[PDB]
């Protein structure tokens, strides 16, 4: 969820 | 294929949600709006990667309990969670014997089901006979009605 | 006139390319959907193979 | 210039859709390889059907 969201990948 | 809904017990529900728009995203140019094979492809790939239709329909039947072959938008947290390092480390054989001499209170090398109740209305959550039946016929594959060792080992194989 | 050929034969590329574009658009879903069903297929063309080779077993 | 925008922007157009022709292309290529496997899969696997439904016979 990091390689998808970046920020937004934040508890992900 | 529980396992996931027994973390995310653990887990917060903002990811919940996070993956709900991941999923309206996993199925962006979708056939069928959930998770076949080639939407957890596109996943992959919006990840950077690219994976094989088959690990994706058996990831797809991975929590497949019922015969459900696809991924419902719930399987897909599911699926989702899944990947999350949420509880690990596959208790064994080992710590079982340790623990087995225990829950073979009879030392029969088999769990009869008087040790599984007793200790079970000793864990201190809530002990319905579901529990203790089916932790009896998930443990016995002999289906002695008693938990053998081994079976002890499927017992309590992973369940952190 | 040579730019507005031009905005011809890119116009029409592009009308062609999207025509091409979705015919292999078409062709990819229509695939991708049979091959869903063929990988479905072979599933079960796997299965009723395990079934009987089970059987022969 | 709107001539040659029109060619332009209708060529930038096109070399989306091109480039999406060619994804396209590219996955109804390889859907239609992995669709042709999945069907020899499922044909060889409804061969081997044949082969152990008559076995099994």
């Amino acid at each position: 969820m990091q390689a998808l969201l970046g920020a937004r990948a934040k508890e992900s | 294929d529980d396992i996931y809904k027994a973390a995310v017990e653990q887990l917060t529900e903002e990811q919940k949600n996070e993956f709900k728009a991941a999923f309206d995203i996993f199925v962006l140019g979708a056939e069928d709006g959930c998770i076949s094979t080639k939407e957890l492809g596109k996943v992959m790939r919006m990840l950077g990667q690219n994976p094989t239709p088959e690990e994706l329909q058996e990831m797809i039947d991975e929590v497949d309990e019922d015969g459900s072959g696809t991924v419902d938008f719930d399987e897909f947290l599911v699926m989702m969670v899944r990947c999350m390092k949420d509880d690990s480390k596959g208790k064994s054989e080992e710590e079982l014997s340790d623990l087995f001499r225990m829950f073979d209170k009879n030392a029969d090398g088999y769990i009869d089901l008087d040790e599984l109740k007793i200790m079970l209305q000793a864990t201190g959550e809530t002990i319905t006979e579901d529990d203790i039946e089916e932790l009896m016929k998930d443990g016995d594959k002999n289906n002695d009605g008693r938990i053998d060792y081994d079976e002890f080992l499927e017992f309590m194989k992973g369940v952190e | 006139e040579e730019a507005e050929k031009a905005a011809d034969e890119s116009e029409r590329g592009m009308k062609v390319i999207e025509s091409r574009a979705q015919k292999d658009e078409e062709k990819m879903e229509i695939q991708e959907i049979q091959l869903k069903e063929a990988k479905h297929i072979a599933e079960d063309a796997d299965r009723k193979y395990e079934e009987v080779a089970r059987k022969l077993v």
